[PDB]
């Protein structure tokens, strides 16, 4: 199923793109190599002052610096929280889960901070 | 110029590292290959708000957020995404949403 | 003969009139600023209550404000000293001067007020022949359509 | 049925809405607000205050600070002395 | 006048026609009176007697109702109609013994029962407590 | 009386004497939202302390959530030093509690009715409103939020004292009109 | 736009540069750089070069190349 | 000020309306006048008596077309409720609604929950959380001269 969405794509790509490739005068066999590349890489403190009087009151900064782990690209509609939970009404939107690439249209998620 | 959001992905990934590729070689100007990141942004876009039309749903536990340019980016810990279908359990996962 | 209902016909019109501009004008603020309106609220009930009742309280005809203009008189007081005054009040008819009057003298008893207008009741002194009574089996047309 | 008690009327509470969903304008940044305002520019040689602010979306003190930080406003004897694009 | 003149009177008022584009449209097509009442401190509706009228000073006058049916167009193709059934728009001086009045087919005992006399040949209006006739 | 308030919010303001960017902050800081068409300020929430600051761009915050003054002032060096880490000369000056709310249970129903009556030019009693009675405290500054339930809830106090004092002032005028 | 959406940040990035206390010239490329205007029309640059960098009473012809006045201005 | 100065001339002649009445026949929302509402009294160093369950009878029965009979078991309802403690913390207006429905359905002329709330602006939700609680001691809050169209025990339930 995700892969006929993914040629799908290609087809609109490579449609959306034929107007710019003849207006930019650039020749139409560009797009021919490039699909071809594309599909091969894919498969008492007094003194208040100084602040130093308290250390270590972060955590690690490095969360998204790496961004290795799976990531979830969306839209949103309506994020509300009531003083203890985070309601998210995300409309459709792409994820990519070990590896693994889900497409969604309408989603629901409650989580607790 | 545009929202410019799935760039960051496998998919925009192997789009980007191509065009590279033509550029390496000459034939694709940085120009042209901007036009075609712009224009596939676009198409990928229209894409999804057509013929996506599955609904899915997930719970998990929240660590960090944020908020700006209208750009969330919750980091939740713990998710279990629930599916009328299959069920997925991920560690840890980024959410980022724009509208 | 202006009765009763053509009389309140008159006055309807143009406090309607009134009632249908002021929905305008209060409508025309809430589209222009981009909300809608609340029809109950745009319309303005003491137009029509209030009109009525002064053109009736007062005898004035128009607004309030154009009394300049206003026929006065139309409504008066029943008279209710006697059964007949009362009777003679509700029959009474006015020829109001203005600018017709002028041209020929309304006062003289005409010919034609033969059985429509008493020949005998009018008022003594400044209003000698203007106004009037009904004959008995005198009948005035409420109207109907030519259709 | 009339003057039915009601804690809000339908139409206030659908234009509160709607102000809430699409919030107070912003503070831009003045190089962007700026190159609004002179691209802008070419479509007409004169503009309104009021309908520049449409345009460029923008806080109406802000906006005019920077109007006048560059532009200025001309007489006119036909309406109205209205604000010119044109800082000379 | 209240059964023809008045329903004639609205029904010729032209639609109102309001323009932002939304658009607004009113039409007032039927008219409704009620019997002549009188609203208490409270706030509590009564039938209004001619005789209270003249004791407490009151204007015998109906309450006029008229349905206003409202369309807004929004330029969205999408209309919608919605209609105000009743909408309360003013009072009329109601003439006695008339055929919106009280005493209305009222037998000559139902009239001394209301403290009318059966004599009296209506064809006045009561405003403010005073009888006040239209002279023609 | 046998009942203490218990602090339930405790809101102060500090000056960290330094313009901020916010727009900067909101892209660095773990937990800050900023939305300036919403709000001018910067929403930045953190768990331990269990409280809320809002960062202006004048260098002024707002912190609330805290339960203790001792919290609240702790919370708010957190925040600030957070504001530091990300390269801005930020300080700690003229800390200040500038609102403090507590909660409470005389733990018997009260009369609203008879309390207002005795009580009209203090007592402003609308169910439509609001169902609570809002007293306001006229030697200590307090606006006190009584309940039929006998829920009692003290705001406007600066100083822990003044909540307490608020309290003792009014349970003994509660206790006659139990129900 | 096109005329009139690039010589603007010309000018206006030229004044923030000032500020920071260079006052050594810039070329009339090298501000392009820095403005996001590489792309100027052909005859924008030429037009510049002749009447926008020479009538202003803000901009300075030294050795050839443009640099701010704040002489006439009061420092 | 003018809509929250209507609400409290009201008051002081002792035919209070509902902050939602005089909504309905003004352009400002409830939660505006109440703000003007309090802040007026506050200027005027005056007050308001308290509300009751009775002064909204006559107005909430006459509108509801309920006979006099039903009007005054309705008002006997709601004061012998108030007086009896059985709705703690409700609003006036919940309960003479409650009170209201309660003495229409013991008569012929039965009112549905949705008709009296429109009328006294008051939820049907409300109307039956407070009827509920009212609802065990209908023997007792009915007058005693009263005559049961419906008889008490067969009151509906809900």
């Amino acid at each position: 199923t995700v892969p006929k969405l993914y040629r799908s794509v290609i087809e609109d790509v490579i449609n959306d793109v034929r107007d710019i490739f003849l207006d930019d005068g650039v020749d139409e066999q560009v797009l021919m190599e490039l699909k071809t590349l594309w599909e091969n890489k894919l498969m008492g403190q007094v003194e208040e002052e100084p602040l130093n009087s308290e250390d270590d009151v972060s955590d690690e900064e490095g969360q998204e610096l790496f961004d290795t782990e799976n990531v979830v690209v969306c839209q949103y509609d309506k994020i509300h929280r009531s003083k203890n939970k985070w309601k998210f009404h995300l409309k459709d939107g792409i994820m990519n889960l070990n590896g693994r690439d889900y497409i969604f249209s309408k989603a629901i998620g409650d989580a607790e901070w | 110029m545009a929202y410019q959001l799935y760039r960051n992905t496998t998919l925009g990934n192997s789009l980007q590292e191509s065009l590279d590729e033509l550029i390496q070689s000459q034939q694709i100007t940085p120009q042209l290959a901007l036009q075609v990141l712009l224009q596939f942004d676009k198409a990928i876009n229209a894409a999804l708000a057509q013929r996506v039309r599955n609904r899915v749903n997930f719970r998990g536990s929240l660590n960090t957020y944020r908020f700006c340019d209208n750009v969330w980016t919750f980091v939740l810990n713990d998710v279990e995404f629930r599916e009328v279908t299959e069920l997925i359990k991920v560690d840890k996962v980024k959410i980022v949403a724009c509208d | 003969l202006d009765l009763a209902g053509p009389l309140l016909a008159f006055l309807f019109r143009g406090m309607f009139k009134n009632l249908l501009k002021e929905v305008r004008i209060y409508a025309q603020k809430f589209i222009d600023r981009g909300k809608d309106f609340n029809l109950e609220l745009a319309i303005k009930t003491r137009i029509i209550s209030d009109g009525l009742k002064y053109s009736l309280a007062t005898g004035n005809w128009g607004d309030q404000k154009k009394a300049h203009q206003a026929r006065a008189g139309v409504s008066q007081v029943l008279n209710r000293l006697t059964f007949a005054s009362t009777l003679s009040h509700l029959r009474r008819l006015n020829s109001p001067i203005g600018r017709d009057g002028k041209l020929a003298k309304p006062r003289q008893l005409h010919n034609t007020l033969w059985g429509m207008v008493c020949p005998a009741e009018t008022p003594e002194g400044h209003a000698v022949g203007l106004v009037k009574n009904l004959a008995l089996m005198a009948y005035i047309s409420v109207g109907s359509q030519p259709s | 049925t009339n003057y039915k008690p009601v804690a809000n009327h339908q139409y206030n509470i659908e234009y509160e809405r709607k102000k809430k969903e699409d919030g107070k304008r912003a503070r831009a940044d003045k190089q962007h607000v700026l190159d609004m305002l002179f691209s802008a520019f070419e479509k007409h040689q004169y503009y309104n205050l009021k309908d520049l602010v449409d345009i460029t979306k923008q806080p109406v003190v802000y906006l005019k600070e920077i109007l006048k930080e560059i532009g200025v406003q001309n007489v006119k004897g036909i309406h109205k002395n209205t604000w010119e694009l044109k800082p000379e | 006048f209240i059964q023809m003149s008045v329903q004639r009177i609205v029904e010729d008022a032209p639609p109102i026609d309001l323009q932002a584009p939304p658009r607004y449209l009113l039409k007032f097509e039927q008219i409704y009176l009620s019997k002549p009442t009188h609203w208490e401190r409270d706030g509590a509706p009564s039938p209004m007697m001619p005789n209270e009228a003249r004791l407490r000073n009151l204007t015998y006058s109906a309450p006029l109702y008229v349905d206003i049916t409202k369309t807004v167009i929004k330029e969205g193709e999408e209309q919608l109609q919605t209609q105000h059934q009743k909408t309360f728009i003013g009072k009329i001086p109601i003439m006695l013994r008339s055929t919106y009045c009280l005493l209305n087919g009222l037998t000559d005992r139902d009239l001394c029962e209301l403290n009318e006399c059966p004599l009296d040949p209506g064809g006045y209006f009561i405003i403010n407590g005073s009888e006040k006739v239209l002279i023609a | 009386s046998g009942i203490v308030p218990q602090l339930q919010n405790i809101v102060s303001t500090v000056n960290l004497g330094c313009k901020l960017d916010l727009k900067t902050i909101a892209l660095r800081a773990r937990n800050a939202e900023y939305n300036p068409k919403r709000f001018a300020a910067v929403i930045m929430r953190i768990r331990e302390p269990r409280t809320t600051a809002l960062i202006f761009s004048s260098g002024k915050m707002v912190c609330t959530g805290a339960k203790s003054e001792e919290q609240s002032r702790l919370a708010a060096r957190k925040y600030a030093r957070v504001v530091q880490k990300l390269g801005f000369p930020a300080k700690f000056l003229d800390f200040k509690i500038q609102n403090m709310v507590g909660s409470c249970d005389v733990k018997f129903p009260i009369r609203l009715e008879g309390l207002v009556l005795t009580h009209q030019q203090f007592s402003s009693y609308e169910p439509e409103l609001f169902p609570g009675l809002i007293y306001r405290m006229i030697k200590p500054r307090i606006v006190l939020l009584i309940f039929v339930s006998g829920k009692v809830v003290l705001t406007g106090a600066k100083v822990r004292a003044e909540i307490y004092e608020a309290f003792e002032n009014i349970y003994p005028i509660l206790k006659g009109f139990r129900k | 736009g096109y005329k009139f959406g690039v010589l603007a940040k010309i000018v206006n990035y030229m004044k923030t540069r000032h500020q920071r206390g260079d006052t050594h010239p810039l070329t009339l490329d090298e501000i392009l750089d820095e403005t996001q205007h590489l792309d100027i029309g052909l005859k924008q640059k030429q037009w510049l070069m002749t009447e926008a960098l020479v009538n202003n009473p803000k901009i300075e012809v030294i050795d050839g190349k443009y640099a701010f006045k704040p002489k006439y201005n009061v420092r | 000020i003018a809509s929250a100065c209507l609400y409290i001339a009201c008051r002081q002649e002792g035919v209070p309306r509902t902050f939602k009445e005089i909504c309905a026949v003004s352009r400002i929302s409830k939660k505006e006048i109440g703000r003007c509402f309090k802040l007026i009294l506050k200027a005027l160093e005056t007050s308001v008596d308290l509300i009751t369950t009775g002064d909204f009878m006559s107005r909430f029965c006459s509108n509801l077309c309920l006979p006099k009979q039903v009007q005054m078991a309705a008002t006997h309802i709601a004061r012998k409720a108030v007086e009896l403690d059985l709705v703690p913390g409700r609003s006036p207006i919940s309960v003479a609604a409650a009170a209201i429905y309660m003495a229409s359905q013991a008569s012929a002329e039965k009112r549905t929950q949705k008709e009296i709330g429109d009328i006294a602006g008051v939820a049907d939700v409300t109307i039956r959380q407070s009827y509920r609680l009212i609802y065990p001691r209908a023997p007792d809050l009915f007058p005693t001269d009263f005559k049961f169209d419906t008889p008490v025990d067969k009151l509906p339930q809900l």
